[PDB]
């Protein structure tokens, strides 16, 4: 090499060195998928790339929400296939666009990208389906036949003193989104669902769990250990 | 004699497994590194993976040292590097699966911590601190020793070599072992108390956590339990031969652990 | 009104299906039979150009053939030396959700692109001895898939909106704007001689504009899946694309319909990337699985495969001089390729 | 509203199809003598001496 | 982009004396930087050189010991302690720039310079050293390297600069065929490896100057004694 090459290379070196402080200080925090729709409530959760940075625990979080491009989430959904995990929230007290939810849901699971991407799914608007179910004007079995014959199962975890009607139907809901996540994936990714009510400020500490669930998990991988 | 017919066939089974499945892991694991942002443990399994092979490049020597009783046997100096290669790579690959122990207890009682925080200099460190704590510890022997291969020995030499045995025991063995026991009980009790969302298979890691202590102890045991008895009984143990051959069989037996369990 | 309009669409459509089977005289296929096979076009990766710490999407070779510009995740758009392995250039983007990336002919400019939609043209010949954007392209309301060059002073981009613009980096706006797809539009390429270029989208169909016309000459539809590439033949009256239905197709701007299919049984996975030869025999593919495919243009008959990377190929292209094949996948490596003789 | 959108379209496929279309086989035929002319100036078709080669 | 110099006064022999490089208008933590003294009736003479980062630095063997090159990044300065100042160091000190890279321009600006009046070498070979020329005919300089300076690489490491009376050095040529940005089209370069030519197609006022020659090829980086054109 010659001496305006061995500069040359010098440079490349400095700018390699530069790279790899970049990535080092880039790398330390976790990346994340704000997915929803209109209706949903996805901006008001942690209380065209809208990004949103939050830090829990002394972990530094950033909510990448991409509105603007606006129809299917497809053709660039692949470059978050590198994110953490992906929260999609999902009204689930509207039940006429609730069909329109969990077909959303499943053509999200089943992405062939997002195949190892676990989802962190949030029952929004819970108190707003707790108001519709006490009334009793709109049922969930004029939308959902199957609700006709469900019933809580035993065995639950109804910690809120609520009345079994709300709980019933809140138990519906995530188990169907349970079922739509646990027909594909083969344990590769998992769905945490949980329950908002639009006005819960532990929203960040139930991602920050889940994520360190889904970093367990990546670690159990990395060890040949699953 | 069949002491001996079995022990060769045990070197040679040992040696006609491992060979290849080492290899693969250790092409496999190479790859590995070359791929962007290695972990520590894939450095230490890197580093375990070469000490396995350079086990094993040396088994020949034992197999026919085993063949021909001590009594046929190459001049002193092939028989003196066999022996310190074999007798440091044993406890580097000891204090390797000490390091990787460490490694998955980190990556699990602390998850985020130990995939932001995580940089292969502490891998790179970990493995020279195996790679010193093993072959400098046999070079200072083989030094001292200078200033049937290892098999028979002296009155005169016996008040040497048995602290020494003991001291390469102390602390070559039993501060891996109970660093890996350790890591290994707070990772499979940690791993129950987890209450996983779904089936991501956290059953079977426990399983082979589990089966890894057992290996380490059932391989690295006997073998530094003998340096114990030999120095009780002031007189070198008659099973140290067949102790080895369990030694050995870890290097054989770490890529069905560590690779091809997946 | 609308009915009757509706149908005039599709007695169209008929008349033009019935116009190109009755130019179908043959076919490609048929009539390269008598050639002999190129062989086995066996190549190796001479330089892998590290560096990179996530999954690229883009690369783009200079005029010079020596110089080449990657993005990534990672935030940065390197430029690279592949004689020599050297990082002339590392461009901290704003935006590091970008997923294309282009080169100037006269090698003054870079531009990158993404989920930001804006264009960031930078420039590289600075007295400051820095790189810096001399110009940010807003305007589209979708993310930028592909951004070309035609000079020193006018870029065509083509968004996940449906709509292809050319823009004046001078001045910053849209010159032409190219509507007509349905379907976000995944790649572009300007003809040898950047007066036509033609624009693949996810309503697998291809379409050649006019870059001074701004008008849709022809359509291309021949897919059945998410057109992910486009390139163009050397002598620019042909080009290629490629979908997500793991086909190749060699469409022709004169007899307007697919003369050739590039299929295989035993490939499954959709295409990322397209570029043919210098001489235009051989007609290089990335696919998804790990791996990239040489297909010969005028036989259909793979004759090798780029098996060298560890994850999906997204990016591919070939020097101006076709002395050198440079694949990047999603394991953040650049691979450069070359035959051996 | 949509009679002008329509209206595009129908004009859009006027346009598309009032166009010259050469037969597939002289279009094969070009690009057929296109690939042989240029086949000794393609380092990948025909690779080039490792004299020759910069990558090497 | 401006270098300023100053530090450069009346120091007597066997003292000591700094040298300071004030830069602005561009990123100097980017650039690699010489120390290139001229002195009076005389060519140009290679001083130090200090790399972006420090990394790498070289003195000419007319200076090393005594001299020592080190660059402030954070406040953009770069400075040369020369220590022992024999009288050969009574040379007006400039402060070139360098950037490294495929296609760059070494060498491209050069510092106003700054006075200091002290009480295995590629010999390059600029013949002529005064040239009677008038406006409007074409000149041609010819310099003349000891060693060939075409690397394999295949680029031949000749830089062509052009000092107007009473200036600072402007690079006109990089790599002998190249033409550095702001100079005009005229200026031409022809090379051979051992064989260097610099031709003007059109004569000018403020073409009429002293041509030097340097190679960059190996690290001791001399420059030819140069040609006085003559209006
Ligand atoms: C020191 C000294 N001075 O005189 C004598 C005798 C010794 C002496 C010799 C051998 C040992 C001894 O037990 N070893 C060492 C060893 C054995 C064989 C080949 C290389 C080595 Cl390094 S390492 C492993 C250990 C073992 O056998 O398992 C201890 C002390
Ligand atoms: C300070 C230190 N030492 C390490 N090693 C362990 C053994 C295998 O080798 C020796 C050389 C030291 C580390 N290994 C790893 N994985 C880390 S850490 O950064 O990921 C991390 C940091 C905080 C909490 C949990 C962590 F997992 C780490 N940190
Ligand atoms: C202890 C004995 C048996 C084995 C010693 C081998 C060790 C010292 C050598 C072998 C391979 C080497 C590694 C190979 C390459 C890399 C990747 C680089 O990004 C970090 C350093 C690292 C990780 C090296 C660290 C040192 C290393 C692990
Ligand atoms: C074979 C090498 C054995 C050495 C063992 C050293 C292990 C060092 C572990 C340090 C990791 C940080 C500990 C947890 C930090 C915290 O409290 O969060």
């Amino acid at each position: 090499v010659s001496a305006e090459d061995k500069a040359a290379a010098e440079r490349s070196k400095m700018i390699d060195k530069n790279l790899r402080e970049d990535g080092e200080k880039a790398r330390r925090t976790l990346r994340l998928l704000l997915l929803g729709a209109d209706n949903s409530g996805k901006s008001t959760i942690v209380k065209g790339i809208f990004e949103t940075k939050f830090q829990v625990d002394k972990v530094n979080f950033h909510m990448f929400d991409v509105g603007g491009q606006r129809d299917e989430r497809r053709k660039w959904i692949q470059c978050f296939n590198d994110v953490t995990a992906i929260i999609f929230v999902v009204d689930s007290s509207d039940y006429n666009r609730l069909q329109e939810a969990l077909n959303d849901f499943k053509s999200i699971w089943n992405n062939r990208w997002l195949r190892t991407i676990s989802v962190i799914l949030f029952l929004n608007k819970q108190d707003l389906l707790a108001e519709k179910v006490l009334a009793g004007k709109s049922k969930i079995e004029d939308y959902f036949p199957e609700f006709a014959r469900y019933t809580t199962p035993e065995d639950a975890t109804p910690e809120p003193g609520e009345d079994p009607r709300v709980t019933r139907a809140k138990y519906f809901i995530r188990k169907e989104f349970v079922d739509i996540s646990t027909a594909s994936g083969d344990g590769r990714h998992i769905c945490y669902p949980h329950f908002t009510c639009a006005v819960d400020t532990e929203n960040a500490r139930r991602i920050f769990n889940d994520c360190k669930d889904i970093i367990l998990q990546m670690n159990l991988r990395e060890y040949n250990l699953v | 004699d069949w002491k001996s017919s079995l022990i060769l066939m045990a070197y040679i089974i040992i040696f006609l497994t491992g060979l290849p499945a080492n290899l693969l892991a250790l092409r496999a694991f190479v790859g590995r590194i070359r791929q962007p942002q290695p972990a520590p443990v894939h450095i230490l399994l890197l580093s375990l993976t070469l000490a396995d092979l350079l086990l094993l490049l040396l088994l020949p020597f034992k197999i026919i040292e085993a063949a021909s009783n001590f009594r046929w046997y190459l001049p002193k100096v092939v028989c003196a590097l066999t022996s310190f290669g074999f007798y440091s790579s044993i406890y580097c690959s000891t204090w390797l699966l000490a390091g990787i122990s460490i490694e998955r207890y980190l990556g699990v009682a602390f998850p985020v911590q130990y995939k932001l925080s995580r940089r292969p200099l502490y891998g790179v460190i970990a493995a020279l601190v195996a790679w010193v704590m093993s072959f400098g510890h046999c070079t200072i022997v083989i030094i001292v020793q200078y200033l049937t291969c290892y098999e028979n020995f002296t009155d005169n030499q016996l008040d040497v070599v048995l602290p020494v045995r003991l001291e390469l025991c102390l602390v070559l063995f039993f501060i891996p072992m109970a660093v890996t026991i350790f890591c290994y009980w707070r990772f499979v009790w940690i791993m129950l108390s987890q209450p996983l969302v779904g089936a991501q298979r956290r059953r079977r890691a426990v399983g082979l956590a589990v089966v890894t202590l057992l290996n380490f102890l059932v391989c690295f045991g006997p073998y530094n339990v003998s340096h114990l008895v030999g120095y009780h009984q002031r007189k070198s143990p008659w099973w140290r031969s067949i102790a080895v051959v369990f030694s050995s069989l870890n290097a054989s037996l770490d890529p069905l652990l560590f690779y091809f369990s997946s | 009104e609308l009915d009757q309009l509706r149908q005039e669409a599709e007695q169209l459509k008929n008349q033009i299906r019935d116009a190109r089977k009755a130019c179908a005289d043959a076919t490609l296929s048929q009539i390269t039979n008598n050639i002999d096979p190129v062989g086995r076009i066996q190549m190796r990766t001479r330089r892998t150009l590290r560096g990179h710490l996530a999954k690229i999407y883009a690369m783009h070779w200079g005029t010079d053939s020596r110089l080449l510009v990657s993005a990534s995740q990672d935030g940065k758009l390197i430029i690279w030396d592949s004689y020599t392995t050297n990082k002339v250039h590392a461009i901290p983007l704003r935006s590091s959700w970008v997923m294309t990336c282009a080169y100037a002919p006269s090698g003054n400019y870079v531009a990158c692109g993404g989920l930001d939609n804006i264009c960031s043209i930078y420039n590289l010949k600075t007295r400051e001895g820095n790189v810096r954007v001399s110009r940010e392209l807003a305007g589209h309301t979708g993310y930028l898939s592909c951004c070309r060059f035609l000079d020193d002073n006018q870029i065509v981009t083509s968004s996940g909106d449906t709509t292809c613009a050319l823009w004046d980096i001078e001045t910053g706006q849209q010159t032409t704007t190219f509507t007509g797809h349905t379907g976000d539009v995944m790649s572009l390429s300007l003809a040898p001689d950047t007066r036509l270029f033609v624009s693949g989208a996810c309503d697998a169909s291809a379409k050649l504009w006019d870059v001074r016309e701004g008008m849709c000459r022809q359509t291309f539809t021949g897919h059945e899946s998410d057109i992910n590439a486009i390139c163009f033949f050397p002598n620019g009256n042909a080009f290629a694309t490629g979908s997500d239905d793991a086909t190749c197709r060699l469409f022709d701007l004169r007899a307007d319909q697919e003369l050739m299919t590039y299929s295989h049984d035993n490939i499954i996975c959709g295409i990322t990337s397209v570029s043919f030869s210098k001489s235009g025999r051989l007609l290089l593919a990335g696919y998804d699985d790990f791996n990239c495919n040489v297909w010969d243009a005028l036989k259909a008959d793979r004759a090798g495969v780029l098996a060298g990377h560890d994850n999906r190929v997204s990016c591919l292209g070939v020097t101006d001089d076709g002395m050198a094949v440079a694949t990047g996948s999603w394991d953040s490596f650049l691979k450069i390729w070359n035959g051996s003789s | 509203a949509s009679i002008a959108q329509a209206r595009k379209l129908v004009e859009q496929l006027k346009m598309e199809a009032n166009i010259d279309r050469i037969k597939v086989s002289k279009a094969a035929a070009d690009l057929m003598a296109y690939c042989e002319a240029h086949a000794k100036e393609d380092p990948l078709l025909t690779p080039v001496p490792a004299s020759e080669n910069p990558f090497r | 982009v401006q270098l300023v110099e100053s530090g450069g006064g009346l120091v007597q022999p066997g003292g000591s004396r700094k040298l300071s490089c004030s830069a602005s208008g561009f990123a100097f933590s980017s650039f690699g930087m010489h120390w290139v003294r001229q002195a009076p009736e005389k060519g140009l003479e290679w001083v130090a050189y200090i790399s972006s980062g420090s990394g790498t630095i070289y003195y000419a063997d007319t200076v090393k010991g005594r001299f020592t090159i080190s660059r402030d990044d954070p406040k953009n300065t770069l400075f040369l302690q020369m220590t022992s100042l024999r009288s050969e160091d009574t040379a007006m000190y400039y402060c070139v720039r360098s950037i490294y890279y495929y296609g760059s321009s070494p060498f491209d600006f050069w510092g106003q310079g700054t006075t200091l009046t002290v009480s295995a070498d590629i010999v390059m070979t600029q013949a002529t050293s005064s040239v009677p020329v008038t406006p409007g005919e074409s000149v041609s300089i010819s310099c003349r390297s000891s060693k060939s300076l075409l690397h394999s690489n295949g680029n031949t490491y000749l830089y062509w600069f052009l000092q107007r009376p009473g200036q600072s050095p402007q690079l006109l040529i990089y790599r002998m065929s190249n033409l550095a940005s702001g100079v005009p089209d005229r200026f031409s370069g022809s090379g051979s490896g051992t064989a260097f030519t610099l031709t003007i197609s059109r004569l000018e006022a403020e073409d009429v100057g002293v041509y030097y020659c340097m190679q960059h090829l190996e690290y001791p980086l001399t420059f030819g004694a140069g040609t006085k054109l003559e209006l």
